[PDB]
């Protein structure tokens, strides 16, 4: 966390800085998207 | 709904003051459970209890 590091998240590929998540999430959603549909925040798929 | 052989369900249970067997207003059905089953379906039937 807290440093720009690339991603493969079960294959959510992208590169940028992971920080702790201020929104909320379903049961079953696995990201979450802005307005331009570009991917903001992700779920792990080993943690919650 | 069979989307592409996923049998995706929603749901929603909420209450209600009924009116005239079916009330109004708005609602939002989340999702229940994903189901890869892949089989092609054409009818149903309910079971009533």
């Amino acid at each position: 966390k807290n440093k720009c590091v690339n991603f493969n998240f079960n294959g959510l590929t992208g590169t940028g800085v992971l920080t702790e998540s201020n929104k909320k999430f379903l049961p079953f959603q696995q990201f979450g998207r802005d307005i331009a549909d570009t991917t903001d925040a992700v779920r792990d798929p080993q943690t919650l | 709904k069979n989307i592409d052989g996923y049998f995706k369900i929603y749901s929603k249970h909420t209450p209600i003051n009924l009116v005239r067997d079916l009330p109004q207003g708005f609602s939002a059905l989340e999702p229940l459970v994903d189901l890869p089953i892949g089989i092609n379906i054409t009818r149903f039937q309910t079971l009533l209890a």
